[PDB]
């Protein structure tokens, strides 16, 4: 008997076609995903296949204007539209509370919504009462197929799903609702779900009567064969995980942001044994047409998103250069912009103790995805600068021994010339490269903006002394190679989304006009 | 309905501590049970929470330090904090839920106050 | 974590006037998981006010909780003496749990 099983994960509201780099797409023939070609390539297997699923491992919630306007509206219609047979809650799917999952998503989507491991509670306990499932007993021609989902523990840190739900242990929770399928004579069965790839693997292998997991949340792409694209597979599809009961259990991921749809195989046996698996990710290219009814649809939802996205939020009146022919190689206007940007949102004065908390703002080249142009009568919108920073990044509050800033700054250039995005831009630093010196040795000057201080001025680096500096999330998680930010910094403090950092200051300015001014030199 | 703490008010740097909340009002319901502390003078600090089925989560500032625990046959529940230090002296307050909204923190006990010195 | 910044940190009025506190959020709170705290610096806090709006069992309707989103505000509307101590803004939406800085009320 045999089963084909199609899974998203992280779309992350990339309901249009996007860039392949998953941004706003300019060229139609190098653009991918979107609702309407995957519906195309959806379309197409359920004529070849006779056994067919189309799972998702949640993350749907949260990522572009789509959400923002209409709050998962868009998800209830556009996955009912593509007739998705279940989907595993998210830890984004919390991002506006319960209330907000409930009351677009739980209650518009045709499709079963799973999570075995959330426990309501309170008087949500009332109100959510069988909306989102445990497990679901699915018929698949005259078989029938046990999902059971599962949604990371650490949710209630990275969203906002309040006091009513308890996050239990995935493992514990899951094998009580593997063990109801078992009786209610279920043979096959997925578990379906968000705690990323580990967490996938530890079901896979400690889960008694798992046959399959479908998987999320660490954006892990997994390919047999040369990658299409520019995704580095973290392994072979499937990935093989001997369970402890002696099992050979797939474990599946699709990457993020539409722009594959997973494509799993099984054969089973008569007792629901899993005899073989094949598939990988299908790049949904502009190869595939976009299915003209969902896009027509698209185009109508997309009406009253243009209001939204081409809102103009202040003027630039200079070239707005986040290239990375610049960002990369030298200061950039934007990055100064970002930078200054970040410091003006940490505002908190302390008479006799400091001017403010923080001074000091660097940002990593490759996080810059655009420019913005100045000639469309000086205007800047939600749209262009969404370009600039499309991934949801927040702006972190660190503290670094200035040893471990020197670090980062001779990291910033260790292989400086092959446009790779480490390099930094920077606020409240002046630092200096001899880039004739050998890689850990080429900063020759760090000069830092005080904060023990009434007027601020530019002192040396000292590196014994501890800095507050603000950064992405992406380098306090060691990202673009800077593992000494990881490994070596004292307190982490989680700040504001960095396009909502950077849309503020533009509308309090008005009027901006960022220089390139010699924060950053070389000899 | 009410909470008493338990545990001792001297702790030395680098060592445990043992505090436990006891409920006899009635029982431990299906609600999240909460420590909080305040270093004295200063602003009120969340420690973590237990569900009776034992799930918990804690502060990140305090992540690594924190084990709690629970029990519906003893009508219970502990904390244990690791490695103390000068920061750590403060008033130690065990407290539970709203029980019509199963939010926010209503039943207080006295609090414990803590202090590290040798 | 969600930041709490409650002003101003001291308010001196007279007894019968309107203390109005305001406690400002980082990130926006849904209006089931805000919360008031009265103290006397020493012992236990007692809750005042859940979800934004709703007294708890024992408050007198001086006390009228306020706001939505980021901004969220405590009216007490005539004021008297054992309305002394301090005053806290809680949120349960997000971990960690966060109160504020505190509001300091003496009465004139
Ligand atoms: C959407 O994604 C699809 C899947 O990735 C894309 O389809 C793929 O297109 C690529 C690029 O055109 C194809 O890649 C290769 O095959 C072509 C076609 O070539 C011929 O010569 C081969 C000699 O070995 C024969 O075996 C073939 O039968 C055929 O006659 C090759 O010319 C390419 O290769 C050359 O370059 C490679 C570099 O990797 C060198 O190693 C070689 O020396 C050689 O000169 C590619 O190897 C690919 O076949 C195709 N994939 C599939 C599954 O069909 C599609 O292009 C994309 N759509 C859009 C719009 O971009
Ligand atoms: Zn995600
Ligand atoms: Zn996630």
């Amino acid at each position: 008997w045999e089963l084909t099983i199609l899974h998203t994960n992280d779309v992350h509201s990339r309901l249009e076609q996007t860039s392949e780099d998953s941004s706003k797409c300019v060229n139609a023939s190098r653009c991918m995903g979107g609702v309407a070609r995957l519906f195309t390539k959806v379309q197409q297997i359920r004529r070849a296949e006779p056994n067919v699923l189309l799972l998702d491992a949640g993350d749907q919630y949260q990522g572009t204007i789509w959400f923002t306007v209409y709050k998962g509206a868009e998800v209830a219609h556009f996955m009912n539209a593509l007739r998705y047979d279940a989907m595993a809650l998210g830890n984004h799917e919390f991002d506006n509370g319960v209330e907000g999952l409930i009351e677009p998503l739980l209650k518009e989507a045709k499709f079963p919504i799973l999570s075995a491991n959330i426990k309501a509670k309170g008087p949500l306990a009332s109100q959510i009462s069988g909306l989102y499932l445990p497990y679901k007993v699915l018929p698949v021609g005259d078989e029938v197929v046990g999902i059971v989902g599962y949604t990371s523990k650490e949710t209630p840190f990275l969203s906002n799903p309040g006091t009513n739900l308890v996050f239990e242990d995935e493992i514990t929770a899951l094998q009580p609702e593997v063990d109801k399928l078992k009786t209610l004579n279920v043979n096959k069965i997925i578990a379906l779900g968000h705690s990323g790839f580990e967490m996938d693997k530890l079901i896979a292998q400690k889960v008694r009567g798992v046959d399959v997991v479908v998987g999320g949340h660490s954006n892990t792409f997994l390919y047999t064969g040369n990658p299409p694209s520019k995704e580095v597979p973290a392994g072979k599809y499937p990935f093989i995980v001997t369970s402890d009961d002696g099992r050979k259990v797939p474990v599946v991921q699709a990457y993020a942001f539409g722009k594959y749809l997973g494509y799993l195989k099984i054969e089973f046996d008569e007792r629901g044994n899993v005899i073989s698996s094949h598939g990988n990710p299908i790049l949904l290219n502009s190869s595939i047409p976009e299915d003209p009814s969902i896009k027509a649809d698209i185009n109508k939802w997309r009406i009253k998103l243009d209001n939204y996205s081409t809102q103009e939020l202040g003027k630039t009146i200079v070239y707005l250069d986040g290239s990375s022919q610049s960002c990369r190689f030298r200061e950039c206007n934007m990055g100064n912009l970002i930078c200054d940007a970040m410091i003006n949102n940490n505002l908190r004065h302390a008479d006799e103790m400091f001017w403010n908390h923080v001074s000091m703002c660097i940002l990593n080249g490759g996080g810059i995805r655009s420019p913005i142009d100045e000639r469309n009568n000086g205007t800047i919108t939600w749209e262009n600068l969404a370009a600039v920073l499309p991934f949801g990044g927040t702006f972190d509050l660190v503290q670094l021994k200035g040893s471990t800033l020197k670090k980062a700054f001779e990291h910033s250039v260790h292989r400086y010339g092959q446009s790779t995005g480490e390099f930094l831009q920077v606020g409240g630093i002046h630092v200096v490269y001899d880039l004739s010196r050998k890689p850990g040795d080429r900063v020759v000057k760090l000069d830092v903006l005080c904060t023990k201080c009434r007027v601020p001025s530019y002192d040396p680096l000292k590196m014994d002394e501890v800095y507050k500096v603000i950064l992405p999330n992406f380098l306090a998680n060691g990202g673009d190679g800077f593992q000494m930010i990881k490994d070596e910094l004292l307190r982490h403090d989680s700040g504001d989304q960095d396009i909502n950092v950077v849309s503020t200051y533009i509308s309090k300015m008005k009027v901006i006009y960022p220089a390139v001014e010699g924060r950053i030199k070389f000899s | 309905e009410q909470l008493q703490e338990s545990g001792p008010g001297l702790v030395k740097p680098s060592e445990t501590l043992s505090l436990t909340c006891t409920v006899s009002g009635g029982s431990i319901r299906n609600n999240y049970y909460n420590w909080i502390r305040q270093p004295a003078g200063k602003g009120l600090e969340w420690i973590g929470r237990i569900y009776i089925s034992g799930t918990t989560n804690s502060n990140p500032s305090l992540k690594s330090r924190v084990t709690m625990s629970i029990d519906t046959s003893k009508n219970q529940f502990s904390l244990k904090l690791s490695s103390v230090t000068a920061a750590d002296t403060a008033i130690y307050y065990c407290a539970r839920e709203h029980y019509v909204s199963g939010t926010s923190l209503d039943n207080w006990g006295q609090g414990t106050l803590v202090t590290v010195s040798s | 974590e969600i930041v709490m910044t409650q002003s101003p940190t001291t308010l001196s009025l007279s007894p019968g006037e309107r203390a109005t506190l305001s406690c400002r959020a980082s990130q926006s709170v849904n209006t089931n998981y805000f919360s008031w705290y009265q103290q006397k610096p020493g012992l236990t806090p007692r809750l005042l006010i859940y979800g934004t709006s709703t007294r708890a069992t024992g408050i007198p309707a001086r006390f009228s909780g306020s706001g939505s989103g980021t901004d969220f505000t405590l009216t007490i509307s005539s004021l008297q003496p054992e309305d002394f101590g301090i005053y806290y803004c809680q949120q349960d939406y997000n971990l960690p749990y966060t109160f504020g800085q505190g509001t300091y009320l003496e009465i004139k």
